[PDB]
RNA sequence: AGGA
C-alpha cells in the first residue's frame, strides 16, 4: 500500500518525501512520475 | 488506433470482425472486399470501418512502461 | 585539449544518438520510429 | 437668439432622431418612476406607456431645434406630426 | 446546412465520430535567489501571506501536485508553490479558467541547476458540438 | 468590418441552447456573413434610453 | 485611435455564428452561458417589483 | 386475417425481411423511428475506474464499454434509476459488470466483452450477459496489454433509449422501401439519355406489376405495402425488435388517451 | 505563429 512516485523508464515504485533526492533508486534518471489516486474516478459512458 | 464497436453510421457491431478480418487476409490469402464480405459486412458504412481502420494500439504497445 | 562552449545538434544528424539507432532502439529510447 | 413661434420655418413633421429621443426619455422617465399622463391599460413596459404617452399626445416636453448660427425653434411634442 | 454549415449524424457522434484527445502541460520549477532563498512546492494555507487564489488548493496532496486521477475544471490550484520575504507568497499555477478535464501526467524532475522541476499534463475529450469546425 | 450602417444592426434577443449565436439566413447579406467559421459581436445596452435608439 | 476613438467594452460577447430558418428576421439566437453573463440594470419599479424580486 | 398485413420473406437470427401491406406509410415510417430510437435496452453507464496501465484513456476505454452490447431480453423487468426509490442504484434498476485484466503473457494480452463479469444479483432475469456472436467466442474487443498493463474497471449497465444515446439502440439499419416501379411518381429520375436504363431496378420489382406503358397516370393511387429488414445488435432477438417496437408505439399513443383522460 |  501506497507508492508517493514511479520512475518513469524502469517503473520501479519509490515513495519519497521533500528533500529525500529525485533520484531513482536502482538507476540514474531524475524523471519520477506521481502515481494516479486512491480517490476513485468515475466517467458516464457516453 | 483500436478497432471501433459499432459502425459510426448504422451501429453493427464491428469490434469483434477485426481479428478475423486479419486471418481471412493472412491466413486465408484473401483479398479485402472478399474477407470484409465473408465477416457479412455489407453496407458501405460498414465496409469503410474495417477497410479504413489503421490500429495504432500496436505502435504504442512497443513502449516499456 | 580546450573546452570552447557547446553547439545545438540537430535530431538524426551524424553527431546525434539516433542517427545509427535501429526501430526496436528508438522505441526503447521512447521515440516515434 | 430664439425664433418666435410665428416665424418658425423648420418641419412641421417630428424627425426619425426626435420620435426616437422622445421615447427615450419617457421610457427613462416612467422608469425613474416620474408620473404617468395616460391611463396604463394594464402597461408595464416604460417604452410600451411612452408609445402610449406619445399617441394620446400626452408628453409635456418640447423639441429646442437649433440651427448652424445658433438660433433654435421651440417645437411641442403636442405640435408635431407623427406621419413616422 | 446553408451558407458554408451542415447537418452531422448525432447518432453517429455517440458511436465515436469525430471526437478527439486533448492535452495541455502546465509547468513550473522552484526558483532559488542568491542567498540560498527557495521557494516551496507544498500546499499552503493562510499563515501571515494570505496572497491566495481564489480556486481550490484541496486537490492539492503535501508535494503541492494533483494526484494523476483526479478531475479539475475551473481555475482549480493544480500546482501549489509559496515565495516567502523579509509569509505564506502564493505561487500557485491554476487550471487555465477557461478549461476543465482529468490530471493526465504529473512528472516531478530536477533543474540543470539541482531546483525542482515540475510538469502537468492535463486531458480532456473533445465531442463535435454545433459551433465545431470541419 | 464594419464598412457599413447596416454591419451593426438591432436584433431582439432569444436565448437558446449551444454555444453559437444563430442568425436568420436573409441577415447574411449586409454582415457578410456566412458560417465557415466566422464570429460576431453582441453589445449590450445598459438604459432605457440607448435601448429606444436601437429599436428605434 | 487606440483609446479615444475606439475601446475595449463592458456588456460584450463574442462567439461563432450558425444560421437559423426557425429564427425571425430581427432576431438573434443567444447561447443560454451567455445570456447568463450579460446583465440589464432594471430600476425596481411597481410595474416591475414582483418580477424582479423573482428573478433575485 | 385482420387489419395490417404482414409477410416474412426471410427470417434468421439478427435479420427481418417481410413485406407490411394494407398500411398507411405514416404508421410504417412511425414504427421504422421506434426500432431506431424507443425500445428500451442495457448499456454501461457508469464506469468506475481503479487502475489502468494501458496506452488508451479511462474515458476512451469508457466510452467503448457503452458499446458493449448487453443482454436486453428481460430488460422490461429492470427499472429505470429515474423511477428506482434507492440512493444511486441496486438489483431493481440496475446490472453490475466487472472487468480486471494483466499482462501475464510476454505476448500481447487482448482484453474481451467476455472477460466482463456479472457481480450483482440478476434477480433470475435474463439481463446484462455481454453478447458474444463472434465465432471463437469472445466478443467485443476492448483492449490490449503488453506486460505489467494492468486494468480495473467496475461497471453499471442501466435500462435506457437511444434519443438519449444510441448505445441504447437495439437495431441497425432498417432497410425500407416502397413502389420499387415509380407508379405514385414520389419520385422525378435525374437521367442523361434514358431514366430507365440509368437507374438500376429494384429486387422488389418482382413483388409489383410493371407499369405498363399504354396505361394513363393513376392519381387516386395510395401508398401501401413496404418492403422492410430489421437487423438486430444483440442486445433483443429480431422478432423483438418489430414486436417491441410495435408495442413501444401503442403505449405511447395509448399515454394520449390517457393524458386527454385526466384533462 | 493562426482565424473570417
Ligand atoms: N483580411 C481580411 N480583412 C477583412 N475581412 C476579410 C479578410 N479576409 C476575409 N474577410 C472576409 O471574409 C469573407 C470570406 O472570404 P473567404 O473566407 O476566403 C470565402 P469567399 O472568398 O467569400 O468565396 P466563397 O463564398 O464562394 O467560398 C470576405 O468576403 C470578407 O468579408
Ligand atoms: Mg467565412
Ligand atoms: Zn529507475
Ligand atoms: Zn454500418
Ligand atoms: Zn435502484
Amino acid at each position: 500500500a501506497t507508492l508517493k512516485y514511479i520512475c518513469a523508464e524502469c517503473s520501479s515504485k519509490l515513495s519519497l518525501s521533500r528533500t529525500d533526492a529525485v533520484r531513482c533508486k536502482d538507476c540514474g534518471h531524475r524523471i519520477l512520475l506521481k502515481a494516479r489516486t486512491k480517490r476513485l474516478v468515475q466517467f458516464e459512458a457516453r | 488506433m483500436i478497432v471501433p464497436v459499432r459502425c459510426f453510421s448504422c451501429g453493427k457491431v464491428v469490434g469483434d470482425k477485426w481479428e478475423s478480418y486479419l486471418n481471412l487476409l493472412q491466413e486465408d490469402e484473401l483479398d479485402e472486399g472478399t474477407a470484409l464480405s465473408r465477416l457479412g459486412l455489407k453496407r458501405y458504412c460498414c465496409r469503410r470501418m474495417i477497410l479504413t481502420h489503421v490500429d495504432l494500439i500496436e505502435k504504442f504497445l512497443r513502449y516499456n512502461p | 585539449k580546450v573546452f570552447i562552449g557547446r553547439l545545438p545538434i540537430m535530431l538524426r544528424s551524424k553527431n546525434c544518438y539516433l542517427s545509427e539507432a535501429t526501430e526496436s532502439d528508438l522505441y526503447k529510447l521512447k521515440e516515434c520510429p | 437668439k430664439a425664433i418666435p413661434k410665428d416665424q418658425r420655418a423648420t418641419t412641421p413633421y417630428m424627425t426619425k432622431y426626435e420620435r426616437a429621443r422622445i421615447l427615450g426619455t419617457r421610457a427613462l422617465q416612467i422608469s425613474m418612476n416620474a408620473p404617468v399622463f395616460v391611463d396604463l391599460e394594464g402597461e408595464t413596459d416604460p417604452l410600451r406607456i411612452a408609445m402610449k404617452e406619445l399617441a394620446e399626445k400626452k408628453i409635456p416636453l418640447v423639441i429646442r431645434r437649433y440651427l448652424p448660427d445658433g438660433s433654435f425653434e421651440d417645437w411641442s411634442v403636442e405640435e408635431l406630426i407623427v406621419d413616422l | 446546412n446553408q451558407e458554408d454549415s451542415m447537418i452531422m449524424n448525432q447518432s453517429s457522434i455517440d458511436r465515436g465520430l469525430f471526437r478527439s484527445l486533448f492535452f495541455r502541460s502546465y509547468m513550473d520549477q522552484e526558483k532559488k535567489y542568491g542567498m540560498s532563498i527557495t521557494e516551496t512546492f507544498e500546499k499552503p494555507q493562510r499563515t501571515n501571506t494570505l496572497r491566495m487564489k481564489h480556486g481550490t488548493y484541496d486537490k492539492l496532496d503535501d508535494d503541492g501536485l494533483i494526484a494523476p486521477g483526479v478531475r479539475v475544471s475551473g481555475e482549480d490550484v493544480i500546482i501549489g508553490k509559496t515565495t516567502p520575504i523579509s509569509s505564506k507568497r502564493d505561487a500557485s499555477t491554476p487550471l487555465r479558467s477557461t478549461e476543465n478535464g482529468i490530471v493526465d501526467q504529473v512528472l516531478v524532475t530536477t533543474n540543470q541547476d539541482g531546483l525542482k522541476f515540475v510538469k502537468v499534463r492535463v486531458r480532456t475529450t473533445k465531442i463535435p458540438q454545433i459551433g465545431d469546425k470541419f | 468590418p464594419s464598412l457599413h450602417k447596416m454591419s451593426m444592426m438591432a436584433h431582439r434577443v432569444k436565448v437558446i441552447p449551444y454555444s453559437t449565436f444563430r442568425l436568420n439566413l436573409s441577415v447574411t447579406s449586409p454582415y457578410n456573413a456566412d458560417f465557415d467559421g466566422d464570429e460576431m459581436n453582441l453589445h449590450v445596452p445598459q438604459s432605457e434610453e440607448t435601448r429606444a435608439e436601437l429599436s428605434q | 485611435r487606440g483609446n479615444l476613438m475606439g475601446k475595449r467594452v463592458d456588456f460584450s460577447a463574442r462567439t461563432v455564428i450558425s444560421g437559423d430558418p426557425n429564427l425571425e428576421l430581427d432576431q438573434v439566437g443567444v447561447p443560454k452561458s451567455i445570456a447568463k453573463t450579460l446583465t440589464y440594470p432594471e430600476v425596481v419599479t411597481p410595474y416591475n417589483i414582483d418580477r424582479l424580486t423573482q428573478l433575485v | 386475417e385482420e387489419g395490417p398485413q404482414v409477410k416474412i420473406r426471410e427470417a434468421s437470427k439478427d435479420n427481418v425481411d417481410f413485406i407490411l401491406s394494407n398500411v398507411d406509410l405514416a404508421m410504417a415510417n412511425s414504427l421504422r423511428r421506434v426500432m431506431i430510437a424507443e425500445i428500451p435496452t442495457l448499456a454501461i453507464d457508469s464506469v468506475e475506474v481503479e487502475t489502468n496501465t494501458t496506452v488508451l484513456a479511462d474515458e476512451f476505454i469508457a466510452h467503448r464499454l457503452g458499446l458493449i452490447p448487453l443482454q436486453s431480453m428481460d430488460i422490461e423487468q429492470l427499472e429505470y434509476s429515474r423511477d428506482c426509490f434507492c440512493e444511486d442504484h441496486c438489483d431493481k434498476c440496475s446490472v453490475v459488470l466487472t472487468l480486471q485484466a494483466f499482462g501475464e503473457s510476454e505476448s500481447t494480452t487482448n482484453v474481451y466483452s467476455k472477460d466482463l463479469v456479472i457481480v450483482s444479483n440478476l434477480m433470475g432475469r435474463n439481463i446484462g450477459h455481454p453478447i458474444i456472436q463472434d465465432k471463437e467466442g469472445n466478443g467485443v474487443l476492448i483492449c490490449k496489454l503488453r506486460k505489467g498493463q494492468e486494468l480495473k474497471l467496475t461497471c453499471v449497465a442501466k435500462k435506457g433509449i437511444a434519443k438519449e444515446h444510441a448505445k441504447w439502440g437495439p437495431a441497425a439499419a432498417i432497410e425500407f422501401e416502397y413502389d420499387p416501379w415509380n407508379k405514385l411518381k414520389h419520385t422525378d429520375y435525374w437521367y442523361e439519355q434514358d431514366s430507365a436504363k440509368e437507374w438500376p431496378q429494384s429486387k422488389n420489382c418482382e413483388y409489383e406489376d410493371p407499369p405498363n406503358e399504354g396505361d394513363p397516370f393513376d392519381y387516386k393511387a395510395q401508398a401501401d405495402t413496404f418492403y422492410m429488414n430489421v437487423e438486430s445488435v444483440g442486445s433483443i432477438p429480431v422478432d423483438q425488435v418489430v414486436v417491441r417496437g410495435i408495442d413501444t408505439l401503442q403505449k405511447k399513443v395509448a399515454s394520449i388517451l390517457l393524458a386527454l383522460t385526466q384533462m
